RNA sequence: CUCGUUAAGGAACUCGGCAAAAUGACCCCGUAACUUCGGGAGAAGGGGUGCUGACUUCGGUCAGCCGCAGUGAAUAGGCCC
RNA sequence: GCACCUCGAUGUCGGCUCGUCGCAUCCUGGGGCUGUAGUCGGUCCCAAGGGUUGGGCUGUUCGCCCAUUAAAGCGGCACGCGAGCUGGGUUCAGAACGUCGUGAGACAGUUCGGUCCCUAUCCGUCGCGGGCGUUGGAAAUUUGAGAGGAGCUGUCCUUAGUACGAGAGGACCGGGAUGGACUUACCGCUGGUGUACCAGUUGUUCUGCCAAGGGCAUUGCUGGGUAGCUAUGUAGGGAAGGGAUAAACGCUGAAAGCAUCUAAGUGUGAAGCCCACCUCAAGAUGAGAUUUCCCAUUUCUUUAAGAAAGUAAGACCCCUGAGAGAUGAUCAGGUAGAUAGGUUGGAAGUGGAAGGCUAGUGAUAGUUGGAGCGGACCAAUACUAAUCGGUCGAGGACUUAAC
């Protein structure tokens, strides 16, 4: 669960490192976000050089939370991190490389361009 | 909070109608006859359930 | 229509044909017996009186044995009435067993919730706290009692008091499995009440 | 208890090998990618096991591409096909929660024959 | 399991004392809550005294009080028995062939300064 | 009212981080602007610490062993612009 | 504006907690007109069932901004609510600045600091018992006069790239899937807690010493965790319908040979109204109904709805308790016995006991052996305690009618 003023690492090649969450789009008083949910955020730390510069308001999708997800067959998955990928308003990564491993729920929510580039898809 | 009016004799006594004492189950001993509390030892003779208990 | 009385055993798990895990509640119901048939000419309405769970015989009295004698059973612990069931089709002595239901069969389930005692407005009604610091002296209290003008408190101002112990029914649950030689029904989800408490199961009102 | 065990008895698996928390294991899961059926493998150290009945579960830790991953399974699902013990570890407790704050060489578990 | 007006270590002290009495005396006057909790503790000591071995002895010695004597014994010496030695030489062999239930409670009377209901708890 | 613990988040609380939590011992390495040249300075930031054996020039160092954790309890600076 | 009211005292604003009411309607529902092609809109009418968000800046309302939403309504209630909270602000005693004053001092100018008491008598609100009544005494099952809860809404897919339109663009009416907020239960799963459960470890003191343990140091500290209680966990819900209506729209129809929804007749029509769903309910003194159980001594005031006595069916006192609980009540039992303790097996949980052996100079390791221990959980078993007893509790009125 990820709420207002949580901080996420970036699993992308876009020029951002840390991100601060501003909204949890979808609903009118919704509290938390999960794996496969879209978000509005601030860039807090960038990389010297990069398409995305610090201070920008931008959209991102969550992969890889600590309090993870639950599957219909009774099994669970959990990660050691919270991470997101910055998105281009029709679900495409604004970078070209995803880092680290990714949850399989991004298929059902139809981020198919992102499930092509992840190293591992769990 | 402070009582705004004193309470009269009738209302005091109507409050005090559930303020009594009771004297519940009293039986007669099987060994010596005198009255005693049920499920207790008899204090007059020290017998409970037809045997002697407060002796050696 | 369909409806039976039983007792609550507990909760477990089960896998389905496709291989999904599903939480379940076991209900045990030995055969129920029809003790009386109420009609419009005699009583003014139509119903059926059912008994469940045989009782030792030092524990009943003579009026109860007389009521249970016309049906040739032992005295029962739990006696309920079942309404809206085409009478016909039923007579004193009959046994209703769990094979009245089959897998599928969306159903209603009723019981009496667990008891919890004297509880405050926060646990009892979902009311929120006051602040825990910042000079505060208002943690766990029920709020202001109203405005000044009517010189009194309105009704349904909610407060502390005894919690739990009421009857509750839950609608549109599924029967996952029926076992006849053991007198057991498996219902998907959770039900109200404690263990060994009376449970009633009827076919659903909203269909 | 005994009414519940009797109902749930006919659904316990019999081909489950013995292992402890501390051992390494290969789970042969089953994935469904559209209509296709397929089998993955998930290799790691068993760190938990909390039990009694059909309700038994266990969990496996792995480090994939620089991030640590945990996956819990029920013991008797049909959606697993194989649990293989690869190594045996020397351990002193039941919950290895201290492994989730170590990395690389500090997270080493010694082997043992059995 | 009945808090008895005490914290966690004072309850344990009080029970350890009241069961070492009644091993030494075999008959005692106490209130009614303490007597129930104590029936449970004392019979747990007797089924270790019937077990007999060294492991059982050291298990009991965590609970029976030490520097207390229980002597009705003299051949020609000052030979003392130790109230754990009595548990293992006397009370276990006594209840050899009885299953549980080595005590019994009787009710007498309320204490004068208190109105506390009192009780006698004895062995056979 | 006085105490102990808490998933995920981590000042979003409130007039205001109020109150809590965090730092805390000894040994070693290191340490900026500015300055009345004394200071600033415990600046900041990092490492070691148990037990057995051998050697101990002396103060210590090497070899081995055990646990999640070695100032294994109690007592003891939060810091920066 | 006025000065009736309160000076032997009626405590100011924003915020918090808890709301309730009006409708001049912010969203959602239904409509007429349009300078209404479609998609979006303008305006007027009917409608109060439910809904109406988190931050930044200021003591601040107010206001501006950021990111969302179906929408981010306006008023009353001592500008609701301090014997319910806060005291940031205004309005005590200290000190300073600009400014006025010869001065003491002063300023709806500003600045830093600054004491908010109360054990609930009555009515009222939420829960829980005792008494009597309901016309013989009892054990159960119930009808429903009344009353309360609930009432929100988004996106996609299809119809269909169809109607409409030069193009750009793009529907009504239907069907299907899946969400947000809110809410009723529950502990099988994911976690929290778990001070009479298991283990590790520091200091010191005691069991005479060694080995093995107890006491104290926040439960000394650290790692786990059963029952029970729990959400952030899991299951469900606001489904479809009927009836009478509002605005609006008619059909037939004359007064008034025509026209006209209306006068006589006859329809359609809203998230609203009465039902439909859930819960409470015969103290509903209008006290309702059904099934079953029990059936007569003594003196007379005078024979009377008379008194008193022993009983039936049944109930209670008293004891073991928990699925119940502030107490009392409720439910499970009292030898016609598994009600609680103990005992004998088991389980969760911990993680390899004590005593020996073997290998090491030692710290330690391996082995006997998934060992030992094990609150609340599961089976069996009368071993201890539910002993012996007592108390209360019917004898059924009168009038008319039909049989
Ligand atoms: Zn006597």
């Amino acid at each position: 669960m990820i709420q207002q003023e949580s901080r996420l690492r970036v699993a992308d090649n876009s020029g951002a490192r840390e991100i601060l969450t501003i909204k949890v789009l979808g609903g009118s008083g919704r509290k938390t976000a999960n794996i496969g949910d879209v978000i509005v955020a601030t860039v807090k730390q960038a990389t010297p050089g990069g398409v995305v510069k610090k201070g920008e308001v931008v959209k991102a999708v969550i992969v890889r939370t600590k309090s993870g997800a639950r599957r219909a067959d009774g099994s669970y998955i959990k990660f050691d991190e919270n991470a997101a990928v910055i998105i281009r308003d029709d679900k495409s990564p604004r970078g070209t490389r995803i880092f680290g491993p990714v949850a399989r729920e991004l298929r059902e929510n139809n981020f198919m361009k992102i499930v092509s580039l992840a190293p591992e898809v769990l | 909070a402070v009582p705004a009016r004193r309470t009269s004799k009738a209302k005091k006594a109507k409050r005090r109608t559930h303020y009594k004492l009771t004297i519940k189950g009293l039986n007669a001993c099987s060994n010596c006859g005198e009255m005693k509390k049920s499920h207790h030892v008899c204090p007059a003779c020290g017998h409970y359930d037809g045997k002697d208990v407060m002796s050696k | 229509t369909k409806g039976i009385l039983g007792k609550k055993v507990g909760m477990t798990q089960i896998f389905t044909e496709s291989g999904e895990l599903i939480p379940v509640t076991v209900v045990e119901a030995t055969p129920n017996v029809v003790l009386q048939v109420k009609t419009v000419e005699t009583d003014g309405y139509e119903a059926i009186q059912v008994g469940y769970q045989d009782k030792r015989e030092v524990l009943s009295n003579k009026p109860a044995k007389g009521h249970v004698a016309k049906a040739n059973t032992a005295p029962k612990r739990f006696i309920k009435e079942f309404k809206n069931v085409e009478l016909g089709e039923y007579e004193v002595g009959k046994e209703i067993k769990v094979d009245v239901f089959q897998a599928g069969d969306v159903v209603d389930v009723t019981g009496t919730t667990k008891g919890k005692g004297f509880q405050g407005a926060i646990k009892r009604h979902g009311q929120s706290r006051g602040p825990m610091s910042h000079g505060s002296r208002y943690h766990r209290r029920p709020g202001s009692m109203g405005p000044v003008a009517p010189n009194r408190v309105f009704k349904n101002k909610r407060l502390a008091g005894r919690m739990g112990g009421d009857r509750v029914t839950i609608q549109n649950l599924e029967v996952v499995k029926v076992d006849v030689e053991r007198n057991v029904i498996l219902i998907k989800g959770n039900i109200p009440g404690a263990k060994k408490s009376l449970i009633t199961i009827k076919s659903a009102v909203k269909a | 208890n005994p009414l519940i065990q009797e109902l749930t008895q006919e659904q316990l698996r019999t081909d489950i090998p013995a292992f402890r928390p501390g051992d390494t294991v290969r789970v042969h899961a089953k994935v469904v990618e559209g209509t296709r059926e397929r089998i993955q493998l998930f290799e790691g150290v068993v760190i938990k096991r909390r039990g009694a009945g059909i309700s038994e579960t266990y969990t496996v830790r792995k480090v994939s591409n620089g991030v640590g991953v945990e996956r819990t399974f029920p013991l008797h699902t049909p959606r697993v096909a194989q649990i293989e013990v690869v190594r045996y570890g020397k351990v002193r407790r039941a919950k290895l929660y201290y492994l989730r704050a170590l990395h690389g060489k500090a997270a080493r578990i010694k082997e043992i024959r059995r | 399991y009945r808090k008895l007006g005490r914290t966690s270590s004072q309850r344990k002290a009080m029970l350890r004392d009241i069961t070492t009495d009644l091993i030494i005396n075999e008959r005692i006057v106490t209130t009614e809550a303490r007597a129930k909790e104590v029936r449970s503790t004392v019979e747990k000591m007797i089924t270790l005294g019937k077990r007999g071995d060294l492991h059982a002895r050291r298990q009991a010695a965590t609970f029976v009080r030490n520097e207390v004597a229980s002597v009705r014994e003299e051949d020609e010496s000052i030979v003392v028995e130790s109230a754990l030695q009595k548990l293992f030489n006397d009370l276990g062999p006594r209840f050899a062939e009885r299953q549980g239930g080595y005590t019994r409670i009787l009710k007498t009377e309320p204490r004068r300064g208190d109105a506390a209901p009192m009780v006698v708890i004895e062995f056979v």
